[PDB]
């Protein structure tokens, strides 16, 4: 979200997600975990 | 994350960075870097499930005081 603030600064979309996730209230280990399973969630509901 | 001691350590509020030598936890919107002590960061799980961690010393801030009293 740092681009529609100011410049943008680059940061691995995996921890990126971890901000997300903590921003919802779950901590970042659980995506840091899960993330392969996470990915293939994603996937799956952009290809539906 | 960090690996310590067989353990992952992640960052309670902030982001693990790195000058070119050594590792710091800073605050995510202001490069504010500090020695990564078992304050900054909170245990879960093991070494073999996050995909990127790396090897690194975390500072035990209890560990030298009382190393002091034995010494
Ligand atoms: C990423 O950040 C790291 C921060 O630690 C950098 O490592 C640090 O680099 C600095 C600069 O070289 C070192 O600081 C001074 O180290 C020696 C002696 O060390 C003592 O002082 C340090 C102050 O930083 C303490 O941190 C140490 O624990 C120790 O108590 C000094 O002698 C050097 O020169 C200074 O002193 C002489 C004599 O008075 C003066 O003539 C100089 O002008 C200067 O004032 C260093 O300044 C520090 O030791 C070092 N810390 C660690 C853990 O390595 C690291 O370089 C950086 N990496 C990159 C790529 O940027
Ligand atoms: C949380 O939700 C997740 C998604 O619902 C769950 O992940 C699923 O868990 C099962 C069991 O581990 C995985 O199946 C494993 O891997 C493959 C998948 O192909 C089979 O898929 C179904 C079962 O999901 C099976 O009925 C089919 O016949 C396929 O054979 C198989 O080798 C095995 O079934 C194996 O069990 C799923 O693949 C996995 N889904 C995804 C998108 O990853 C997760 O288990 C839930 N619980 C927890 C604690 O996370
Ligand atoms: C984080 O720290 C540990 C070291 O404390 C690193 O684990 C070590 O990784 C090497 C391989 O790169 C292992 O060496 C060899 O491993 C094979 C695996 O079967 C083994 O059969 C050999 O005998 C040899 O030991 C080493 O064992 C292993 N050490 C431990 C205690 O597990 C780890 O790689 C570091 N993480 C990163 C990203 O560098
Ligand atoms: C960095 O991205 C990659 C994938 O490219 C991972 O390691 C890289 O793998 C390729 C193939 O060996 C090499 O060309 C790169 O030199 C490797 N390092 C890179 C691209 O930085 C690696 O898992 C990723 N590192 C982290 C912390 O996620």
């Amino acid at each position: 979200w740092t681009f529609g603030a100011g410049a943008a600064l680059q940061i691995p979309f995996a921890m990126q997600m971890a901000y997300r996730f903590n921003g919802i209230g779950v901590t970042q280990n659980v995506l840091y975990e899960n993330q392969k399973l996470i990915a293939n969630q994603f996937n799956s509901a952009i290809g539906k | 994350a960090i690996c310590h001691d067989g353990k992952a350590h992640f960052p309670r509020e902030g982001v693990f960075v790195s000058n070119g030598t050594h590792w710091f936890v800073t605050q995510r919107n202001f490069y504010e870097p500090q020695i990564i002590t078992t304050d900054n960061t909170f245990v879960s799980g093991n070494c073999d499930v996050v995909i990127g961690i790396v090897n690194n010393t975390v500072y035990d801030p209890l560990q030298p005081e009382l190393d002091s009293f034995k010494e």
